[PDB]
């Protein structure tokens, strides 16, 4: 730690205070009788700032919470999160793609720059106490929406997976009661509710509607949508190959 | 609070930011009525919002154009009413309050933890490594390793779960933004006891 | 047809402005559907609220074998070497060593799998929520089951999740004409029954909130309270009536 | 560290855990207030009906 000089005075009895937790704070010398501070210097997390491998190779670093009074070095910067070093500050913001702390984010211009984030299109409404826009046009449009249903219903047995096979390790568990009984419990109980999650969210029909075969919906297409006997629709096999199962 | 290891990072929205937003919110829904939500902002003059909003309720919009004075003088009276109520009262501002506290509580009983000798012959690790020979000392090191790990896992479950309902409540407040800010939803109840 | 035309009528426009609309409505939804299809097939990514679920429960799991490889301090990982090679009253002493780590990592794992599935049990609850209230139905709650006003949804399967449709209608276009509350006429004070006043500078007419189709200001679609006294921001001007001028 | 190292990845799992919530409430945050594409600013008259 490094050594400062104290305000806090000892009784002439008392040789160290610790602080909370069973850490020395303090301490008084023995070859002065000065009371002095220990304090832990500086030290924290090191995160990275990449644009990703593929665009470039050139990266940021950011010591976590720590002044650049301490310690590749091209330009820092002092932010509210610790020391950026390897990113240059502009003034100008935009809508920022990497995150990194009250407000700072991170390439562009093949350089990486940081800079203040920008809230969103700074323009105005106008407003007078007898004006009224109305729409004119209409555009319909569709946006998609994922949301998870379920996880893979796994279990694993404690009786074959701490022993292995091996009797006089089965002999030692048993003493501990019935974890194992617990742990089975725990992992068939969310499996049951695993299958309950989709059985509760798709099966709100108790009919099985098909469509007529004639397709003239007031003239709307739905060949890319509705079901085709040639395969499950089209849709869904697109984003069935969009998994790494 | 923060001593070794132990640390907090900032949020990325700063204070000024999200204060920022609530102005901009605050505005288009003062101006625009709904539509800034669903499209580009139409602004509106606030009487008429307020008339379509009325119609909306199930009364119809002439009750407010006679009485647009006694609405407004109603509206001023009752803001002027909840700033005082805020801030004479102590305690009210207790569902925040109260969840900092009791993470606090987690983290100070984290910290606090480390006093314990968890059967070991003392507490700070650099003593037990200081007057002790390998083979022997290994045997207290691998105890107090263990006992520390524990408490530290324990916590972190314990975040793990508070976490988890903190983000069950923030859902239900974009819910709430959204439903009772960008519309005017008629759950009754769900925002505001009465009509909305 | 009739459907989309009800639910034109739902969000807050009259119907009439699907039917001489329904060509060019076809033509953007079909648009639509096609971009979208171009968007998933091209563009991926878009789907990361399933693949963050399949690649962190595989995680989970890796490391839970992987588990195994580690020593926790006893003489060997590997149990039939040390239970070989070492006598039985200390072979009790590194099984239970083992046994206590092992067991308390895999406990770890099932805690953790546990908060996991309640997470995903909060989505399949909001899941049913949107298939009940935005497929089923159509729901005027705003920014729920889309990005404007709602027009209906179409459910689509996925591999461990569902995906939406959600067909919304977005006005835009927007012009803007000088308003006023009410028209005075004979001292009596004339609303819109359903509709804003509007004028393009000298004329006045009424409209619907949601798109712009002027109508002549008649009797029969504004009713009549109050007079012209009170109310804040009237404007005068004439209010036609179909009954009187048929009579002759 | 030595001993503590032989006692598999406990150590990068709750840090790894952490982090995960952290950068949750980022979400939660963003989420629950950036509901807004623009940023809409007052008139300087403020005549709202009164
Ligand atoms: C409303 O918006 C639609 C969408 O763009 C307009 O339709 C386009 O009109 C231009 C010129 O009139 C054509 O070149 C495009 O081919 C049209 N698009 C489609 C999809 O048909 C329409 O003109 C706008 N106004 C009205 C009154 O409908
Ligand atoms: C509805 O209740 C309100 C309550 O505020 C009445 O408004 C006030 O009534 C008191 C009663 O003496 C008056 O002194 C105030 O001047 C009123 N406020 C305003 C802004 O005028 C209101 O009169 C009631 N409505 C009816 C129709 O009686
Ligand atoms: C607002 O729109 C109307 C649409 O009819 C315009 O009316 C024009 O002038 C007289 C009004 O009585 C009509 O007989 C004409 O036929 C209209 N012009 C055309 C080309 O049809 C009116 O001019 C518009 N407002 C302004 C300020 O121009
Ligand atoms: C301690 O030792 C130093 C150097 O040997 C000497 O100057 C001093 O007088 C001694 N006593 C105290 C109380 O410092
Ligand atoms: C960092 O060091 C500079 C050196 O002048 C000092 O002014 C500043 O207060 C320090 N920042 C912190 C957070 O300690
Ligand atoms: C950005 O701000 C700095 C701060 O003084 C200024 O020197 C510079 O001219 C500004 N413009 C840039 C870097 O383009
Ligand atoms: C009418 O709309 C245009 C653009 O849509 C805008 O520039 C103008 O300011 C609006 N009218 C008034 C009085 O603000
Ligand atoms: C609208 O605002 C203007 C000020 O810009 C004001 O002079 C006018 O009286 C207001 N309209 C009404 C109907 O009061
Ligand atoms: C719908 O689009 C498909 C192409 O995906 C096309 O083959 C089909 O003819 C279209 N349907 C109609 C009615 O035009
Ligand atoms: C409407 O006409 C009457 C006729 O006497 C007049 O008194 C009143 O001021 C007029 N209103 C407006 C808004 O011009």
């Amino acid at each position: 730690g490094v050594l400062t000089e104290s305000n806090k005075k000892f009784l002439p009895f008392q040789q160290f205070g610790r602080d909370i937790a069973d850490t020395t704070d303090a301490v008084r010398d023995p070859q002065t009788l000065e009371i002095l501070d220990i304090t832990p210097c500086s030290f924290g997390g090191v995160s990275v700032i990449t644009p990703g491998t593929n665009t470039s190779n050139q990266v940021a670093v950011l010591y976590q919470d720590v002044n650049c009074t301490e310690v590749t070095g091209s330009n820092v910067f002092q932010t509210r999160a610790g020391c950026l070093i390897g990113a240059e500050h502009v003034n100008n913001s935009y809508e920022c793609d990497i995150p990194i702390g009250a407000g700072i984010c991170a390439v562009a211009s093949q350089s990486i720059i940081a800079y203040t984030m920008s809230l969103g299109a700074e323009n105005s409404v106008a407003y007078s106490n007898n004006s009224i826009a109305i729409p004119t046009n209409f555009t319909i449009s569709v946006t998609t929406e994922i949301l998870p249903v379920s996880m893979t219903k796994t279990s694993v047995d404690c009786t074959m997976y701490i022993c292995g096979d091996s009797t006089e390790c089965s002999n030692l568990l048993l003493q501990y009661g019935s974890f194992c009984t617990q742990l089975n419990r725990a992992l068939t109980g969310i499996a049951v509710e695993q299958d309950k999650n989709t059985q509760e969210v798709f099966a709100q029909v108790k009919q099985i509607y098909k469509t007529p075969p004639i397709k003239d919906f007031g003239g709307f297409n739905f060949s890319q949508i509705l079901p085709d006997p040639s395969k499950r629709s089209f849709i869904e096999d697109l984003l069935f190959n969009k998994v790494t199962l | 609070q923060k001593f070794n290891g132990l640390t907090v990072l900032p949020p990325l929205l700063t204070d000024e930011m999200i204060a920022q937003y609530t102005s901009a919110l605050l505005a288009g829904t003062i101006t625009s009525g709904w539509t800034f939500g669903a499209g580009a902002a139409l602004q509106i003059p606030f009487a008429m919002q307020m008339a379509y909003r009325f119609n909306g309720i199930g009364v119809t919009q002439n009750v407010l154009y006679e009485n647009q004075k006694l609405i407004a003088n109603q509206f001023n009276s009752a803001i002027g009413k909840i700033q005082d109520s805020l801030s004479s009262t102590a305690s009210a501002l207790g569902k925040l309050q109260d969840v900092v506290n009791q993470n606090a509580q987690a983290l100070n009983t984290l910290v606090k933890q480390l006093s314990s000798n968890f059967g070991a012959i003392s507490s700070v690790l650099n003593d037990i490594l200081s007057r002790l020979d390998p083979p022997e000392a290994e045997v207290q090191i691998d105890r107090l390793i263990t006992g520390r790990l524990q408490s530290l896992q324990t916590y972190v479950t314990q975040q793990l779960i508070r976490a988890a309902e903190i983000r069950a409540s923030a859902n239900l407040a974009a819910t709430k933004m959204s439903e009772c800010v960008l519309g005017q939803s008629k759950r009754v109840d769900f925002c505001g006891k009465g009509y909305h | 047809a009739m459907q989309m035309a009800y639910r034109f009528n739902g969000i807050g426009v009259t119907q009439n402005v699907l039917y001489e609309n329904q060509k060019l409505i076809a033509n953007q939804f079909n648009s639509a559907i096609g971009k979208i299809q171009d968007s998933l097939s091209s563009t991926a990514s878009a789907l990361g609220k399933l693949q963050d679920v399949v690649n962190q429960n595989a995680q989970a799991l890796n490391t839970l074998v992987k588990q195994l490889s580690s020593n926790f301090g006893a003489i060997s990982s590997v149990l039939n070497d040390i239970l070989s090679r070492l006598d039985p009253p200390e072979a009790e002493v590194q099984i239970d060593r083992l046994i206590t780590g092992r067991l308390q990592s895999l406990q770890t794992y099932v805690t953790q799998q546990l908060i996991r599935a309640a997470e995903i049990r909060a989505s399949a609850n909001l899941a049913a929520t949107k298939m009940s209230e935005c497929v089923l139905g159509q729901s005027k709650r705003v920014d729920f089951c889309g990005k404007g006003y709602h027009l209906m949804s179409f459910p689509q399967s996925a591999p461990h999740g569902v995906v939406f449709l959600h067909v919304t209608y977005v006005p835009a276009q927007e012009k803007n004409f000088t308003t006023a509350p009410a028209i005075c006429h004979d001292g009596k004070a004339h609303f819109p029954r359903e509709g804003v006043f509007v004028s393009n500078g000298t004329h006045w007419f009424v409209t619907q909130r949601n798109f712009y189709e002027p109508q002549i200001i008649t009797t029969d679609n504004t009713f009549v309270s109050g007079n012209c006294d009170v109310v804040i921001g009237i404007v005068n001007n004439t209010v036609y009536d179909p009954l009187q001028p048929e009579l002759d």
